[PDB]
């Protein structure tokens, strides 16, 4: 469900993240935290101040685990099968929470590539993020 | 909520700096590539069979910029965004049969504009300043739904 | 929409007939275990890791009876919906942060208990009022989001 | 994601349909017209009286397609193939819309088969709808 075409579109958009995964996934982080702040309920222990160390680290995390899925576009489920575990049995992370972080992870390549992100290519990692949040919420029991 | 002495800063001092001819025709062209069931609203414009065609058609290009002048009304109307928009509420659930789920979809077109054309300026603190506004315009399009 | 004589009378001539508790306990059972993540906003009512133990917790069954008799207070003010609910929904916003996507979630295991327990008075009219209903109940109790 | 006793619990409750796939399907359209009245807006040629004759041969062609569903309920996406075509590509169906028929097809099983709709059940029917459902949306292009 992801053409062959918006294979290629998300694998060359992500090539301009590369060299900044904990930093751009600070910010897609920080930008959810701020503009959703129902959000963080989920994360009561975290030091939510402006590059805290935590968050930094869970923006890498998190940008690390899209990294591999971009890698493995041809088998989202398997990549991300461990995450959904977490996210959907132990975390029970409501589902309409991956619809907001999938928003700043665009907002994010919009500030830092926006010639890069054109209607086509948004069109496209707007797809791999939907089918990212679908694998996550594949798993409530 | 009321907006904020901070908040309705950020969205003053932004929007005086946004062309709305530009950003508004961007934001309609990638509403109808990004979510293509919205073509069937529009099937009055032409031709919407790809994005080389939802690019190169000059009602799409002008219908938002009439979108977008009418989304920045809201700027000067932050105490009374409902009220405001009523009306347009009324014409889409009756004469366009737009599902209202489909409000908050352009909202998030629209961040995604104004991000990529003033990178600068959209701060965390501004982008929720707006991220409000787009779900209050959202919620008073949809308001007069019966 | 205000509602009309005809709809008015299907609602309040089924709520009449409607055993609250026993109602209640049965679509509060029926959300958490359709809808899993739900259980995350209860986790104080102990014991939810599958249906069984939904089923035997006597604390969501003390609940679901005082959400449908709270529920069942909107067929006494079908004009004042909103008015009515606006504490509870600053309640729900505030105290129990629950996200109002899912009070669209359990109007819909509302409508489908009543279809079980009433089949012939849940005829195609009765259920389109009060589907109606379930969506101004939802509406309100998402109003007070800020 | 559908479980093995969710496919067992899909198979028995859809058994009690059998027999019944143009009734209960004229019944699940009438309701979705009724209760969501702006679904009306795809289908202008109908006569949309009780029980006309057009509502009933969709009803059965509607019910007709989720019981070879159920048949092959291993393979949703080949098994509805050609209607995600149509419903995506060429009548452009905002998604929202299959929600709503879901859920009349449950109040349907509701009405008829109250003590058989049990809520495992209705866990397993309502997982079986929205797996139908993101295949028939699966095509937006
Ligand atoms: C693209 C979407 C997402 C991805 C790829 C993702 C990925 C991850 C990863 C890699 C971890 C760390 C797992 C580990 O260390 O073993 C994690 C933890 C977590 N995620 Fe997510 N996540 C996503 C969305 C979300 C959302 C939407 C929420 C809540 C709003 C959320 C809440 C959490 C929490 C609370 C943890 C545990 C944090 C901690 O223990 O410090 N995630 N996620
Ligand atoms: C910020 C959100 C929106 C605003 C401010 C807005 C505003 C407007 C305005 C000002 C008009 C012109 C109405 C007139 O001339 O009387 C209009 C027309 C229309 N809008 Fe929207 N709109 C919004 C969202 C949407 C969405 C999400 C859709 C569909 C997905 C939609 C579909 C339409 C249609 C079909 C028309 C009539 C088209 C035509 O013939 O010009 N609108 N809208
Ligand atoms: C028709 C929709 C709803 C109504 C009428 C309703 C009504 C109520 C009422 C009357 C209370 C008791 C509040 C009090 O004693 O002060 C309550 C508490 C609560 N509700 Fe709801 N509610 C609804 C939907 C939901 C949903 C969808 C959720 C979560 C998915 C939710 C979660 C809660 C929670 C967590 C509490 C506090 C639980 C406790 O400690 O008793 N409610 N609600
Ligand atoms: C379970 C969900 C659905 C199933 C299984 C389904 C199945 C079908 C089938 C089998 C057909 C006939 C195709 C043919 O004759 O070749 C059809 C046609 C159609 N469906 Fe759906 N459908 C579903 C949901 C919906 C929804 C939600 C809508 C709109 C609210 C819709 C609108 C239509 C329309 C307009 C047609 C063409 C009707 C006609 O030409 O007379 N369907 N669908």
């Amino acid at each position: 469900v992801l053409s062959m075409e918006d294979k290629s579109n998300v694998k060359a958009i992500w090539g301009k993240a590369s060299g900044h995964l904990e930093e751009y996934g600070a910010e897609a982080l920080e930008r959810m935290f701020c503009a959703y702040p129902q959000t963080k309920i989920y994360f009561p222990h975290f030091d939510m101040s402006h590059n805290s160390a935590q968050i930094r680290a869970h923006g890498k995390k998190v940008f690390s685990a899209l990294h591999e899925a971009v890698n493995h576009i041809d088998d989202l489920p398997g990549a991300l099968c461990r995450l959904s575990e977490l996210h959907a049995h132990s975390l029970r992370v409501d589902p309409v929470n991956f619809k907001f972080l999938a928003h700043c992870v665009l907002v994010v390549f919009a500030i830092h590539h926006p010639s890069a992100l054109s209607p086509e290519i948004h069109a496209s990692l707007d797809k791999f993020l939907c089918a990212v949040s679908a694998v996550l919420t594949s798993k409530y029991r | 909520a009321s907006f904020d002495a901070h908040e309705r800063k950020f969205i003053v001092d932004l929007w005086a700096k946004v062309d709305v001819a530009q950003c508004g025709a961007d934001a309609l062209s990638r509403m109808l590539i990004v979510y293509p069931w919205k073509r069937r609203y529009f099937e009055h414009f032409g031709k919407m069979c790809n994005a080389h065609d939802i690019l190169h058609n000059s009602k799409v290009q002008e219908h938002g910029k009439k979108v977008l002048a009418s989304f920045g009304e809201a700027v000067k109307h932050l105490d009374n965004i409902k009220g405001h928009f009523a009306n347009l509420s009324k014409l889409h659930c009756e004469k366009f049969h737009v599902d209202p789920e489909n409000f908050k979809l352009l909202g998030d077109i629209i961040i995604i504009v104004l991000a990529a054309h003033h990178p600068e300026d959209f701060s965390v603190e501004c982008h929720a300043a707006f991220q409000k506004l787009v779900r209050q315009v959202a919620a008073a399009l949809a308001a007069e739904y019966h």
